[PDB]
RNA sequence: CGAGAUUCCCACUGUCCCUAUCUACUAUCUAGCGAAACCACAGCCAAGGGAACGGGCUUGGCAAAAUCAGCGGGGAA
RNA sequence: GUCCCUACUGAUGAACUCGUCGCAAUGGUAAUUCAGCUUAGUACGAGAGGAACCGCUGAUUCAGAUAAUUGGUUUUUGCGGUUGUCCGACCGGGCAGUGCCGCGAAGCUACCAUCUGCUGGAUAAUGGCUGAACGCCUCUAAGUCAGAAUCCAUGCCAG
């Protein structure tokens, strides 16, 4: 197997944490960068192909897509972060 | 094909540098005093076989590669012959064929010493003498590689011709207006520089006459040499003339402009009249402009004739700087060739017996017209639009939208996204950019698209009215 | 070029090396043996598999006298292996059946019997041509 | 091929980046950042405008 | 008038797009240099529709039509059908049939006057063919093949047929059409004239590797050009065909 | 995209769903499941199993005439577009369902 | 991949005479009535030389080395004094008649010879041939036959499969041992003669005699007498000989010149050999398919036989070739020495043989019972030294180009050119046909590849012949016209060639560069060259034949 | 789980309810292809850290229908009301009415 | 039911694998009972350690209790 | 003429009051190749033939995932069928270390199915800029630019 994914580890958290957010700058108008939701399971969608330069362009295509059941979410908290020599 | 695709050879220092460097590179090269004679010698004979196989393969390909001179036509061999002598290019390619074969001989002596050798020493001194023996072999080889190179370097740079195919050489003295006479026939580039041997090699064009292939050939020249002594140049114009089964055109001009008078001409044609006698030849009159074909003395206009005489020769006229005739005399000698072609092949399966060849009856298979008995034609549906509409011109300036230029616009092949809609020809426009439904509630609308529906709905209204009034839905 | 098909999205395929087809067209052979699938990728251990629209080096095992035992580029043409189609389809042939080609794409024969697969016909345009049946 | 950190793929992929995926991607956050801003409308010491205390391995023990 | 075109790279013109004379189809490329050579031919003088049947490339081997009618096979989808409808004019019919040979341009070869049929192919398909297409049909095989439209094509100025007809039976085809015929090749000596090649009343496309002779025996054949060429000039020009093709 | 008909089992077999088989003398069936596609290849016949919808049909269960009959068939020749003729086409299929529900309700009714 | 996967299936024929080292009717034969009556409801009125010479040999006991072709009767030959010596079936258990071959069609053709000239007797034969069950083979070896008729792998199988005691066999048979030992036999042979007991006598009956097969005959001969059909090696006079010097890139087409005009082959299908019988033997079965090709493509009527094709193709191709359905027959060496080739009025090789006895055997193949033929040979400069073998091992004298105004074909070996302007026309042919048709291309290329791998593979000639090779190719008749085209072409061509003999013999002075480094290396270099003064499944309710199938499968019940 | 293409009002849930997770009643996210977890599993979505590179990101996607036949099974009735129609009346229906 | 018409297979092997069948061998936990071999003292790694002698020693890398399950490194002719 | 110690990994783990949300030193690190469209029958070329950049679309291998759909597997022993036996017979049973035959959910799966695989800097050969040694000259001496699938980090995994 793939050296970077091992040895198998089993995941500290039942959540899962983020690690890294989008690099910031200050240009752009304000955004939250993530979102949670829970897998609710998978249907099957045809599509008309847009796709110039395929195979299959304008013609139909059927794939298979998760649902993500996601209720709104709630803030209750600010948290504030300074950059310092340790991170 | 041609001979492009010969591999270069290096020179002496070259393929000893390259083959040691493969031994040296390619193999194992770490031995110890504390590991097993066998081992030892098992490397050491491992590293002169490899030497062996490398400068064995190397040589193979060289001689396989090189041409074979004596089974190519006669043309192609008498050409390689006189542009390279081709006793000593033998001999040359000979030395490389004993050289290799004594590498061989040393690889096996040299093995047997190393089989029996006693000491790690035993083995450094044998595989030094035996690389010694072949480094010294290449060392003596070292000129008949420069000869080689050279002489692949040419047979790449060689002009391809197919001496089977319809060809017209062009033959004369030098000056008198072959290269001229080329560049306007044909698309090729051949130096028109105004001095006696402009042209060291033959040069070759093509042209298409009635949708058929014709190849051009110019040859540098021939002066008053009897063919016992000749130069190089004019030997390889000579063998052109006769190893290429071909139409033969001989420009002369009556202007001694050429450096070469009248007679010095018709002398070198007598000449060489042999050589185109089974042929079909052509003496054109070239520079007719500067000097035409009627004010030259009446005996030389006689001797002329004379040489006209003969049944196989012909003369034209042709002026190559305003080009007065060069499309008239090209088209009639082409055509003659093309008539003499014909009439080969037709006999070329009109050979006595009585069957003809299944190539023949093929031909007159396809060449044969199919008319219907009755003589009716068909009345044809072609529109006045088409018909007056103007023709597809790419320079043009003012020039329709093409796809092609709204694509490259916007985008490119994987880019642009084409759209139908503005194709779409309906009723009302602003029908186009709209959904069609085509699935609801599970069963199909367009299976169920029907026109006077509304008739068939308003039929089925009064039979349900009808069945309203027959209470067909009470409870008992 | 090597004799390798462009242009094809990703299928079940279902011939490997050595496999008995039934043969298509009316060159004579009864049936072609599958040996090599050109265009294979190098894994050991792995036999080579092909799909509809593959040329594949075939070999006349049972056929015609002048046709037997021969060997020449063969595409495959009908495969009884279900495989999915773009538009979401699982489809699967009644036999596995291939058609006798030249290496430029020229076949031998000049009918072909029986059905022809749409892989198989798009990307060789002549299989589209001499094929009758096409679904 | 080209390896996937190859200098001329990685400058293609940034002047794709500069000149086509750009604008979407601004106009994408502009409309989202528009609706962000819809829902979210939808003395010193004594007041705490002045920052103050709330409520050692860096220097040695005195 | 025929000029040489390629769909991608591939010379079978036939194969990928089929012409008559009120409309031409060509089949949706990932690039429009096909369609682009087309209206180039025909600057807008019938409509040029960009067809897809049954999600294939081959439109040219499976559909078959004539000015009359188009005719497409039970394969094809619903959205494919309404494209073909919305883009062909009102003058113009268009069926789709239920055959067991589903390439129908392969089995079904056509003009505005004729059309021949596969020697296997249903009375109801052959009468719906009659009807929709306004043609009458005749049962006949070319040079002992069975699909007529790949190894043959119509025109009503004339004909090109399989190199390998006898001449008995180029006669007689040529009685029963009623149109000038000639055996001939194409794309540098091809066996399979329809797929080769696609022909309408007053232009012709072909593939790049037909040669200079048998695209003049084309220009004859089917009238292209100026009209010179009724087939007396492949009679005079014999001897081009005679040495290109012995 | 078109509902297609269930050979086997007769039911609106759906894209994605089913397998396709087509046999070499050129004929195409589509099998909602696995099960109606093992039962056609076990040489079963549709007419003798009882849930076969063609059954349910030739037996009379489920009727069998009517003008709602007549309406559901396979049209082969195409029309131009028009919302016009598409919207109305939709309220007469809501028309046409209810039609179907009440029809096949009176003629169960009938059957008992 | 299977392109010369093992090897090129017809290796070569080789032939050693040196193994010569070894040493009219039936009724005054004298053989058994029945054998007779036999003999005569077979047909056989009057023995061929192989038999005539044989069967008074095997009827003294004395072990028999036979050298004859194909089709002279050595089944009968070696059948006939089998069944006179055996007379009887034997109650003691115990096969006394052993035969080996090598393909089960020939062990067929044995036992139907042996059964149609044993008819009558009590004698019991067996075959025992790959393939048949060993069951079988068990039941009658344990119905125990006297004579056998066997392939050597499967006798060796079921001997050691049955601990076979061979002490009771006397008469062993050895049918196409060259054929076993192309075929690789050869282990199995030696330990079947080790098997077998010393006293018995033995008959090897081959059309070709290799080294390895006289070894074995030497090793497992008790004093064999060889027999050789009569004058096999004696060229018969009635034998017209014409051999042309022609190129590689020109050769194509000098075949195709030479089936035009010099044979004057009519085209097409033809409407008991025929008038013309026109063979060609080639080196390889590349060479054998891509000339079968090129003449059918020209309007020939060609049969091809090569050496591993399948046994029922090479039986229709031969049946058409002997019943005149065709008149080319296009063959290398070992289909020729298997199959049988009647009378021929034109044999033709293609590549020439390696070795003088070989080109003996395929011109020996023709101009037979006084009737004249003709042999037209293709002989390359890398040729010339087998040529030149071959007018040692012929004792005749050599005509160069035209030495000799009329020189003697058949005493004579004339060799010549061939006409430039027809060779011209048919190599322009070729090289359309191969740009042409991409089929034949391959075929070339392929061919191309198996000649080359022939002449590595080829046995080399002498140093003596090498060496008058070169003066041959030095003198002026290698170039020269065959004396076959006219005493009128040799004037026109004596008219014009000379120029041109001046011109291919032209020593140019210096070489264009001399017209740097590598000029002073060419100057220098010159100066150096300076010249030297089953039941069916059970029955379903819901299947349409429910109660059909359920009777069948009760039927089937019932049988067990 | 309407789209413009078919007219029927329906939800994301098919036939019956999602297999062991039930029937969603919120706003949902609807995503191309496999993706790790399984169901009840909390699913954490966030933006590239980077400007796409492709044209299947920026590439614009029209839809024509979602499967909502019952996962429990080989289902093919959407919803319950071509259901109950196709499959008509039964015993069990009719006794309780 | 139609002489109903048409299509596919059957071989051997002193060859390999799988599946099917037969015989034989196989079983865990907690309670209770309960040995033996062996044991100068203990075992991280790298280079050095004249005598192919390292576990001592020198210089370093470093070095955090205790369990269960896998795993690999050492112990002359 | 012969069973011992321990490194490592995973899972646990005592005390630091319990719990939530985080940081990241450190260690590992992953993508590979081929193909098709356009460029283009263009540049080039006597002919034959015949590119490359930009852009687009696929495929091989490897890696991490997933069961919407398609095959496969049935201690779900689910539904239907069915073989023989005995209990005198019904009955229901033992029955064939779970009887066999069809279809079958869920689950598990499949190179037998689907998805995904990412960006900055510094460099080596080399090509340069400015310019001394050496009044010419020079990529080098000072200063400096570009440049390989290279290296270092982000993206990823552990914490
Ligand atoms: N006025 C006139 N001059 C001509 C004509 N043809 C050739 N020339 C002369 O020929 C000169 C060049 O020589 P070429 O045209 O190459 O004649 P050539 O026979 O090929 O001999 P080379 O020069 O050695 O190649 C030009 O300078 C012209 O002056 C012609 O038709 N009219
Ligand atoms: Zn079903």
């Amino acid at each position: 197997g793939s050296l970077a994914f091992l040895p198998r580890k089993r995941a500290a958290r039942h959540r899962g944490r983020v690690k890294s957010f989008p690099k910031d700058d200050p240009k752009k108008p304000v955004h939250l960068t993530a979102a949670m939701g829970y897998k609710a399971g998978m249907t099957t969608i045809v599509r008309d192909l847009d796709r110039p330069g395929a195979k299959a362009h304008k013609k139909e295509v059927v794939e298979a897509v998760t649902i993500i059941d996601c209720p709104p979410m709630v803030v209750v908290g600010l948290v504030g972060y300074i950059e310092t020599p340790r991170g | 094909t041609g001979w492009k695709d010969i591999p270069p050879v290096p020179t002496a220092q070259e393929f000893i540098d390259i083959v040691l460097s493969r031994t040296q590179r390619r193999l194992p090269t770490q031995i110890r005093p504390g590991f097993k004679i066998s081992r030892i010698r098992a490397f050491y004979t491992r590293k002169v076989k490899f030497t062996q196989e490398t400068c064995s393969e190397k040589f193979g390909a060289i001689i396989s590669s090189f041409p074979v001179l004596s089974d190519q036509h006669p043309f192609h061999r008498d050409l390689m012959n006189i542009l390279y002598d081709a006793d000593h290019f033998k001999v040359a390619l000979g030395q490389i064929s004993t050289a290799k074969n004594l590498i061989e001989t040393i690889s096996r002596d040299y093995v047997r010493l190393l089989k029996y050798a006693q000491s790690l020493y035993q083995c450094k001194q044998l595989k030094r003498a035996a690389l010694g023996r072949m480094a010294t072999l290449i060392k003596r080889l070292k000129d008949p590689l420069i000869y080689l190179d050279q002489v692949r370097q040419h047979l790449a740079r060689l002009p391809d011709i197919n001496p089977t195919t319809r060809t017209l050489l062009v033959a004369g003295f030098p000056n008198v207006g072959k290269s001229s006479f080329v560049r306007s026939v044909t698309r090729a580039d051949t130096p028109v520089e105004p001095y006696a041997f402009t042209t060291k090699s033959l040069f070759v064009g093509h042209l298409d006459y009635k949708y058929l292939r014709y190849q051009v050939i110019d040859t540098p020249g021939i002066l008053d040499h009897p063919l016992e002594e000749m130069n190089t140049i004019e030997m390889q114009s000579v063998t052109a003339l006769a190893h290429l089964r071909a139409a033969v055109l001989y420009f002369m001009d009556i202007s001694e402009q050429c450096g070469f008078s009248l007679k010095a001409q018709i002398n070198l044609f007598k000449s060489i009249k042999p050589l185109f006698a089974n042929k079909m030849v052509f003496i054109v009159l070239n520079k007719m402009d500067i000097k035409k074909f009627e004010e030259l003395d009446p005996e030389m206009q006689q001797e002329i004739n004379d040489l006209t005489k003969s049944g196989e020769v012909e003369i034209l006229r042709a002026s190559c700087a305003t080009q007065e005739g060069v499309q008239e005399v090209k088209n009639h000698v082409c055509e003659r060739l093309l008539v003499e072609r014909v009439s080969q092949k037709l006999k070329a399966g009109t050979h006595s017996n009585g069957n003809i060849g299944t190539r023949l009856q093929e031909v007159m298979a396809r060449i044969h017209v199919a008319t219907p008995m009755d003589g009716t034609t068909r009345e044809t549906f072609i529109p006045e639009a088409v018909k007056n509409l103007k023709k597809y011109d790419k320079n043009d300036p003012n020039r329709r939208v093409l796809a092609r230029d709204i694509e490259e616009a916007n985008g490119g092949a994987g880019v642009f996204n084409v759209d139908l809609r503005k194709d779409w020809i309906l009723e009302n426009p602003e029908w186009k950019y709209d959904k069609i439904p085509e699935i609801f509630d599970g069963k199909n609308v367009y299976d169920y698209i029907d026109p006077d529906i509304d008739a068939k709905l308003q039929a089925l209204e009064e039979e349900e009215e009808r069945l309203e009034k027959e209470g067909f839905y009470d409870e008992d | 070029k090597r004799g390798a098909p462009g242009g094809k999205l990703k299928m079940t395929l279902g011939l490997p090396v050595g496999a008995i087809m039934n043969c298509a067209d009316n060159s004579g052979a009864r049936n072609l043996y599958i040996i090599a699938v050109k265009g294979a990728g190098a894994r050991l251990n792995r036999l080579p598999a092909g799909g509809v629209g593959d040329m594949v080096m075939a070999t006349v095992k049972k056929g015609k006298p002048e046709l037997r035992k021969k060997v020449h580029p063969a595409v495959i043409v009908r495969q009884a292996k279900p495989w999915k189609r773009f538009d979401g389809v699982f489809l699967y042939f009644e036999d596995n059946a291939g058609v006798i080609v030249n290496p430029k794409g020229e076949m031998k024969g000049s009918a072909i019997t029986g059905p022809v697969g749409k892989e198989a016909a798009e990307l060789w345009p002549r299989i589209a041509s001499n094929a009758g049946v096409v679904m | 091929a080209k390896s996937a950190r190859a200098s001329r793929i990685k400058e293609n992929h940034q002047r794709f980046k500069k000149n086509i995926a750009g604008p979407v991607e601004a106009a994408r956050l502009e409309r989202l950042s528009a609706k962000l801003m819809a829902i979210a409308q939808a003395s010193g010491v004594k007041s705490g405008k002045s920052i103050g205390r709330k409520d050692s391995s860096i220097v040695f023990p005195m | 008038m025929a000029v040489r075109a390629q769909f991608e790279n591939s010379n079978e013109v036939g194969v990928f797009a089929t012409l008559t004379n009120s409309y031409c189809l060509v089949a949706l490329g990932a690039s429009e240099n096909f369609y682009s050579v087309f209206e180039a031919e025909l600057q807008d003088v019938i409509p040029i529709c960009r067809t897809t049947i049954a999600g294939t490339r081959i439109i040219g081997r499976l559909t078959a039509g004539n000015r009359k009618g188009l005719l497409v096979p039970t394969t094809t989808t619903d959205q494919e059908l309404q494209h073909l409808r919305n883009s062909l004019p009102d003058d113009i019919r268009i069926q789709r049939i239920e055959e067991r040979l589903s390439a129908l341009g392969n089995v079904i070869v056509c003009n505005d006057h004729t059309a021949l049929i596969h020697p296997d192919l249903e009375r109801e398909t052959e009468e719906i063919i009659a009807d929709v297409l306004g043609v009458e049909v005749f049962r006949q095989t070319i040079a002992d093949h069975v699909l007529v439209g790949s190894y043959m094509a119509l025109s009503n100025q004339g004909g090109l047929v399989h190199p390998k007809t006898s001449i008995q039976d180029q006669d007689e085809l040529s009685s029963l059409l009623g149109v000038p015929l000639v055996a001939g090749s194409v794309n540098r000596g091809s066996n399979v004239i329809g797929g080769g090649m696609v022909v309408n009343d007053w232009l012709a496309v072909t593939g790049l590797d037909t040669t200079a002779p048998e695209l003049s025996v084309i220009e004859s054949v089917f009238r292209l050009g100026e009209g010179a060429g009724p087939g007396a000039i492949n009679t005079s020009m014999k001897n081009t065909i005679v040495e290109s093709f012995y | 995209m078109r509902i297609e008909n269930c050979f086997f089992c007769g039911r609106p077999a759906w894209p994605s769903k089913g397998i396709t088989f087509m046999r070499n003398d050129g004929k195409a069936f589509r099998f909602c499941r696995s099960k109606c596609h093992k039962n056609f290849k076990m040489k079963r016949n549709p007419r003798k199993l009882k849930w076969t919808k063609a059954y349910r049909k030739n037996a009379g269960k489920e009727m069998v005439v009517d003008s709602t009959l007549q309406f559901a068939a396979r049209r082969n020749v195409p029309v131009r577009y028009n919302r016009e003729l598409w919207q109305k086409t939709l309220k007469a299929m809501e028309r046409i369902s209810e039609i179907r529900a009440r029809r096949e309700r009176v003629f169960y009714k009938k059957r008992m | 991949m299977p392109k010369r996967a093992v090897s090129p299936a017809p290796s070569e024929n080789e032939v050693d005479i040196a193994g010569s080292l070894f040493a009219g009717g039936f009724q005054a034969m004298g053989l058994d009535a029945n054998l007779l009556r036999a003999i005569a409801r077979k047909g056989f009125s009057v023995p061929t030389p192989i038999q005539r010479k044989t069967i008074p040999l095997i009827l003294e006991r004395r072990d028999v080395v036979g050298m004859a072709r194909t089709g002279s009767g050595k089944t009968a030959a070696f059948v006939i004094p089998m069944i006179e010596r055996l007379k009887a079936h034997s109650a003691r258990f115990g096969a006394r008649a052993l035969v080996l071959s090598p393909s089960r069609e020939l062990a067929l053709q044995t036992l139907k010879v042996v059964k149609e000239l044993g008819k009558g007797t009590d004698l019991k034969t067996v075959l025992l041939v790959g393939g048949d069950s060993l069951e079988e083979q068990f039941g009658l070896m344990a119905t125990n036959p006297d004579i056998i008729i066997a392939t050597p792998g499967r006798f060796l199988h079921l001997k050691v499969e049955m601990s076979l005691d061979l002490s009771s066999i006397k008469y062993v048979v050895f049918d196409e041992a060259d054929r076993l030992f192309e075929m690789g036999f050869a282990a199995q042979l030696t330990e079947i003669l080790h098997a077998l007991p010393p006293s018995r006598q033995t008959l090897l009956f081959s059309a070709t005699l290799p080294s390895s097969l006289v070894e074995f005959t030497r090793a497992g001969l008790q004093d064999p007498v060889l027999v050789r059909l009569d004058a096999e090696t004696k060229v018969s006079p009635d034998l017209e000989s014409a051999f042309f010097s022609v190129k590689s890139g020109e050769k194509e087409g000098a075949l195709l010149h030479i089936l035009y005009d010099i044979i004057k082959m009519p085209l097409g299908d033809p409407p008991k050999p025929t008038e013309h019988s026109t063979i060609i033997f080639t080196a390889t079965k590349h060479h054998v398919e891509y000339i079968s090709n090129l003449l059918r493509l020209a309007g020939f009527s060609v049969s091809y036989v090569y050496g591993s094709l399948d046994q029922t193709a090479r039986k229709i191709q031969v049946d058409n070739f002997r019943r005149g359905r065709t008149n080319i027959l296009v063959v290398t060496d070992v289909a020729a020495r298997g199959i049988d080739i009647p009378v021929l009025a034109n044999v033709i090789n293609y590549d020439f043989p390696p070795q003088p006895k070989i080109f003996v055997h395929r011109v020996g193949r023709t101009a037979r019972a006084g009737q004249r033929g003709w042999a037209y040979a293709l002989v390359r400069e890398s040729d010339l030294p087998y040529l030149l073998d071959l007018q040692l091992f012929l004792g005749r004298r050599l005509v160069l180009g035209r030495e000799e105004k009329d020189p003697s074909f058949a005493r004579d070996i004339v060799v010549g050119s061939l006409k430039r302007v027809e060779l011209e026309n048919n190599v322009e042919w070729v090289n359309k046909v191969l740009h042409e048709n991409e089929d034949i291309g391959a075929l070339k290329r392929v061919t191309a590849k198996a000649e080359k791998l022939y002449m590595k593979t080829r046995n080399p000639a002498s140093s003596q012949s090498a060496k008058r090779a070169r003066e041959v190719i030095v003198s002026k008749g290698w170039g020269q016209l065959h004396a076959i085209f006219g005493e009128e072409a040799a004037n026109e061509e004596q008219v014009r060639d000379n120029l041109l003999s001046k011109i291919t013999g032209y020593k140019p002075q210096e070489t264009i560069f001399e017209i740097n480094k590598a000029a002073e290396a060419v100057r220098s270099f010159r100066q150096r060259i300076g010249p030297r003064k089953k039941a069916p499944k059970e029955a379903d309710k819901w299947r349409d034949d429910y109660e059909v199938r359920k009777k069948r499968v009760a039927e089937a019940k019932e049988k067990r | 789980a309407s789209t413009e293409t078919d007219l029927t009002k329906k939800k994301i849930t098919p036939m019956g309810g999602f297999v062991r997770y039930g029937e969603v009643n919120n706003d949902y996210v609807m995503i191309k292809g496999s993706v790790p977890g399984v169901k009840k599993r909390i699913m954490t979505l966030r933006k590239s850290l980077f400007t796409h590179t492709s044209r299947k990101a920026l590439e614009k996607v029209e839809l024509k229908w979602i499967d909502t036949s019952s996962e429990f099974g080989h289902g093919a009735f959407q919803t319950a009301a071509e259901k109950k129609q196709f499959m008509g009346t039964l015993k069990k229906d009719l006794q309780t009415s």
